[PDB]
RNA sequence: AGCCAGAAACCAUGCUGAUUAAACAAUACUAUCUUUUUUGUUUGCUAAUGUAAAAGAGAAAUUAUAUAUGUACCGGUACAUA
RNA sequence: CAUUUUUGGUAAGCAGAACUGGCGAUGAGGGAUGCUCCUAACGCUUGGAUAAGGUGCCUAAAUAUUCGCUCAUGAGAUCCCAUAAAAGGUGUUGGUUCAUAUGAACUAGCCCUGAAAAUGGAUGGCGCUAAAGCGGAUUACCGAUACCAAGCCAUAAAAAGAAGAAAAAAUUUUUUUUUAGAAUCUUUUUAUGAGUAGAAAAUCGUGGGGUUUGUGUUGAAGCGAAAUACGUGAGUUUUCGUGGA
RNA sequence: UCGUUAAGAUGGAACGGAUUAAGAGAGAAAACAAGUAAAGAGGGGAAUAUUCUCUUCUUUAUUAAAAGAAACAUCAGUGAUUAAUUUAAUUUCAAUAAAGCAAUCCCCUGAAAUUGUUUUCACUUUCUCCCCGCACUAAUGUGGGGAAAACUGGCUUUAUUUCUUCAAUUAUUUUUUUUGCUGAGGAAUUUUAAAAUUAUUUGAAUUUUUCUUCUUAUAAUUUAAGUUGUUUCUAUACAGUACUUUCUUAACCCACUCGUCUUGAAACACGGACCAAGGAGUCUAGCAAAUGUGCAAGUGUAUAUGAUUCUUUAAACAUUUUACGCA
């Protein structure tokens, strides 16, 4: 659904209004007067078959492929576990660099797409989202040094959604590791991490 | 910047709300505000603004000069925002209808015997409501004595301006400065 | 036919007539502009305070873009009247219904080209109170005429290029 | 510079200072505005003892309400908390310096069965 | 444009000071002392922390400027080289 | 006191006037520095974009672009404003007029001479010559308590006013929040905000009094140190310590 | 004013202002967790000494939830940026590839015989040729003197514009790439009505349309009708080194002794070593206006009398049917 104001076509997502307040004489009021978010949008260049930059987290720098756009606004993200040790991650656009490499200009891999796709298309948004039940059980451990570390480790491993993101994200990599493995060049440039040497000038590079 | 007239804020004159502690004064002024806010009656809002005025604005009214004003459409009911006191050179009194603020006991009487009808404030509202055949009346005020010391200073040329004096006599301001024999003349 | 005035020059330091001339205009704030009906006695005013003013005529697009886009009007009651941004059509429905010129596309054909309205619209607008150049002006010490750079008096047409940097 | 907190802005903090009351003993800390033939402050001086003005001022809406968002009330009987009972979302009760703590204690416990705060709760135990 | 001789003047030389340089070198002799590893620096005292500059903080010809540099013969000549 | 008009006086930061603006009583930005010059007049803030003025470094912006001129063995460099003339120059640069690609004569730009003073020494300083000099033109930029947008405050005016359920949480039924009508008052709107001499209003505090309803020996007043305290502010409030009515 | 200890500072003044910092102290009243259950300790209220019910403190554990701050995203408002764009208008152009035209010729531009207009001769190249100077030049060429041509330039035609052009400036318009800052308010009957947009529906219009227009009806929505959402974190905390905040030094930038008389004071003007307490527009008389208050052609009850008035009370109360003041 959408609405199409001097040619734009904008689409609109049901979003919930949560925020309260007190309001001017009596009662209390919802504060929304809306209910119909505009969808976000993206940097041109990204879609499925983009290699990418990871720029924030403990893996900055590794070299991942993108893989589903989650309807929300947030994308999902394969580095291939069993090549470059990468997990199924999710992340946004503002933290990851978009490079213009795409898996599928490699012509033994352009066969393999809509499989892919497949993997892809089971997982979405609402499996990477954490479970109050979990994060209560690992709190309540906190209250030696190596023990809290492997018991984390433990909870985190336990849950369904990660068992059932895990299990995807194995089959990803079952089905693309021997064929990414053979163009020995590409591999090593997965597998190697982005850098920002002397010689580099951000702006002026056509990254 | 910017240059306007007061930098912009506006200088009303007068009053702004009454001095009068007195409760009743009080109580009649929030009624009359409230009729000339609700109406847009000119009777209210002028009732309402004379009401508000200062001790020496509103006067003292004498039956006789009332009767002199409702003479021409004696079927009506006159206002006065003052007082009205009681004069011994009217002879009689054909049975005005009159609000006031105040009478004097005399003249209530007056009015009473007479067959005459006297309210009070709330009572007119109560019975007219816009002032609906009614004749608003105040009485002489430039008239009170003070005032004539006032104007165009007191020998200067032509001016009608009283001075002041210890007394009235021969020997008080009565030689030099105010006869051709005596110096200039008043 | 029309003239859109802007003031160029500060509060202190002016000559009474120059002062009560500016008044008479409507331009008291330093960046005020106005619209002003070209006739022989407006003009000779205009002269008496040509060295603290530039000014130009519109053409159409200046005319609408800074109508809508700065325009504010005089809402309330006579002689007291209390800034409102235009906003939409009832405001300016109420005061020019008797003349029927209402509208605001209607005040747009009014002013530029100059209607038989013309008096009251104007004064019913607030005067417009603009934003600096972007590029800044070249000199508020001489006349534009001057050869030098400078900026004061008659600007003709380009007072449009003038009011588009600086809206 | 300024001090915002939630729904609560104040403008200015460091509490004004009389004029000179840095290099000289006998004048007081606590404001007086220079009257002066030619002095500084009273002229306006740049960087130099910057004079309270009414423009500073809390907003209208959130004139004197504590950290706490409710509006501090001080109480030295029992007797005189019967009304803010009804207010006890909105207003708190501080326990008056004077009151002895026998009855102290007393106010303490009837204002938490009535459901209002106590800011000055620990008071001379 | 290029130059020269030329004054009790100027600056050295000379001479005085140099905790005027919070300046500095050499030398004689001397007080656990030195190195590596480990853990730490989360009664006035008796364990103990600071950075005006870490994130690849990379780069020894040398000489001109209306020409330079090597190399080979004997600043000259020839040939390369920026 | 400044421009302009102006009388006396050799002149004077001198004496006396005229018109206007200032300054006085007025900050702020610029003029290096300054009562008066320029810009611009000031509630408290946030962002924007400028003026006056700058943009080699001190110093925020250009070692900008573009065409000229200029060497100084006491260059020159910013209104007011912080000196320099008559007279010279086969210095260089342009002109202009004459004569037979040179001799004449003039002319005005920079430059030179004319150009001497006392503590040491002042383009504001360092410095600068393919200028950071002088004369332009071209852009771009930096740059205020001024300007625009927005918030907040007070002031001024204006609109305008003398009775009912909203939401959320639980598990359709229970719970949680609020539920306004004080007229010198409440809601809202818009404009505006310099100040000595001066005037006013609104507050605030001290000794005592009537009235009211309270704190005191499980410690009053006072005092010392304070406090996530409140107020624009005078102040108010409170904690701990002292204190003994 | 001075001592002790501790902490800090320390290159010819000291403090200061505006803004942060690093220390050092303080603190939980907003700065997480209502309830529910288990079982201890208390307190109450009601029903007709014991049933019911409300509670506060403790404990165990056990689920809420909200709150602020982050981060990104969506709007809206205000900006900055770097790319653009419509049909006009204004003496624009330039190739392209086939033809042609004139030779100091041509588009132009020079110099000459109440302003038009025409005519004279003047103006191009050259990597061409010739002659003298024969290498004479700064010159991979040349000084002088002659010719030559139309390659080059200029014009006329005919097609052609993505080979390459298609400008520039106004005019009227229409977008777009990044992006900075802002979010007051909170609508018991103007947070609606209308606008806009979507899916339908009816009739016209015309630029004739996958953003065509209007207007007929119905639903919805936001571009209307001032910011909302997701996820973290603080934190499964109880005050900690986090967080608030005082003080403390710093650091950038600024900043002259107050009072004072004065045209003009930071002054080589005067008064001030320091501190504490004291310390200066009052009271009466008479007059005035202002304003308040009572009465009103009157007004004031004077002196004084009178009272079961006699702590207060040295006040209050009272005054048989033209005293006096002012009016």
């Amino acid at each position: 659904k959408h609405y199409n104001v001097k040619g734009k076509k904008k689409v609109l997502v049901p979003v919930n209004a949560k925020k309260t307040i007190n309001k001017k004489y009596f009662g209390r009021k919802v504060a929304s007067k809306k209910k119909y978010v505009v969808q976000r949008k993206l940097r041109k260049s990204i879609e499925v078959g983009k290699v990418a930059i990871i720029l924030t987290g403990k893996h900055m720098g590794k070299r991942c492929i993108i893989t589903k756009i989650l309807n929300s606004g947030l994308l999902a993200v394969v580095g291939p576990y069993e090549i470059n040790g990468v997990p199924l991650k999710r992340v946004d656009s503002r933290y990851l660099v978009v490079t213009s490499t795409n898996i599928f200009n490699f012509e033994n891999i352009a066969k393999l797409k809509d499989d892919f796709l497949n993997y892809a298309q089971d997982i979405d948004d609402d499996s990477f989202i954490k479970t109050l039940e979990i994060k209560k059980k690992q709190k309540k451990l906190l209250k030696f040094m190596n023990n809290v570390i492997d018991k984390i480790k433990e909870i985190r491993k336990e849950d369904p959604k990660v068992q059932k993101l895990e299990g995807i994200q194995k089959d990803i990599g079952s089905l693309l590791k021997p064929e990414i493995l053979k163009n020995k060049v590409f591999a090593h440039y997965l597998k190697s991490k982005f850098t920002l040497r002397n010689d580099m000038v951000l702006h002026k590079m056509k990254f | 910047g910017i240059a306007l007239k007061n930098v912009g804020r506006i200088k009303k004159h007068g009053r702004k709300h009454l001095v009068s502690k007195n409760p009743y004064l009080r109580l009649l002024v929030k009624l009359y505000n409230f009729l000339a806010r609700r109406t847009n009656a000119n009777f209210n809002k002028i009732i309402a603004k004379r009401l508000i005025m200062p001790k020496r604005y509103r006067p003292p009214l004498s039956l006789s000069k009332l009767q002199y004003h409702m003479a021409n459409h004696p079927n009506d009911i006159a206002v006065v925002v003052g007082s009205i006191t009681d004069d011994k050179r009217l002879f009689s009194l054909k049975q005005l209808k009159v609000c006031a603020l105040r009478f004097t006991e005399t003249a209530r009487k007056r009015i009473e015997d007479a067959g005459g009808e006297c309210l009070t404030f709330d009572q007119l509202a109560l019975k007219y409501p816009t002032g609906k055949k009614c004749v608003l009346l105040r009485g002489p005020t430039k008239a009170r004595t003070a005032e004539k010391h006032f104007g165009k200073a007191p020998g200067k040329p032509k001016s009608k301006a009283r001075p002041y004096v210890r007394s009235k006599g021969r020997k008080f301001e009565k030689a030099r400065g105010r006869r051709k024999s005596r110096a200039y003349k008043k | 036919k029309v003239v859109f005035v802007i003031r160029l020059k500060g509060v202190n330091k002016l000559p009474p007539k120059v002062r009560s001339v500016f008044r008479l205009l409507r331009l008291l704030q330093v960046h005020n502009g106005v619209f002003v009906k070209v006739n022989k006695a407006t003009k000779e005013m205009l002269k008496i305070v040509e060295p603290y003013v530039t000014y130009g005529y519109p053409t159409l697009s200046t005319v609408r873009k800074l109508l809508y886009k700065r325009g504010y009007v005089r809402v309330g009651k006579v002689r007291r009247y209390a800034r409102k941004k235009i906003q939409d059509n009832a405001d300016i429905s109420k005061h020019l219904g008797k003349y029927n010129v209402h509208g605001i596309e209607d005040m747009v054909y009014q002013l530029y080209t100059c209607g038989p309205v013309f008096k009251k619209v104007n004064n019913f607008l607030w005067a417009f109170k603009l934003k600096p150049p972007r590029k800044g002006f070249k000199a508020k010490r001489h006349a534009f005429n001057e050869p030098r750079p400078g900026d004061w008096g008659n600007r003709e047409a380009h007072i449009n290029e003038l009011i588009n940097r600086m809206i | 510079a300024v001090k915002k907190v939630g729904k609560i802005i104040k403008k200015r903090t460091k509490k004004f200072t009389r004029f000179q009351s840095n290099r000289f003993m006998r004048v007081k800390p606590a404001w007086r505005k220079p009257r002066g033939i030619d002095c500084r402050v009273r002229r306006r001086y740049k960087g130099t003892n910057l004079m309270p003005s009414i423009g500073y001022g809390s907003n209208k809406k959130t004139k004197f309400l504590l950290p706490n968002n409710k509006y501090k009330y001080v109480v030295k009987n029992v007797k005189e908390m019967e009304p803010l009972i009804m207010n006890h979302t909105k207003y708190c009760v501080q326990i008056a310096h004077n009151v002895s703590s026998k009855k102290r204690k007393q106010i303490i416990e009837r204002a938490k069965q009535m459901n209002v705060s106590v800011i000055n709760a620990k008071a001379r135990l």
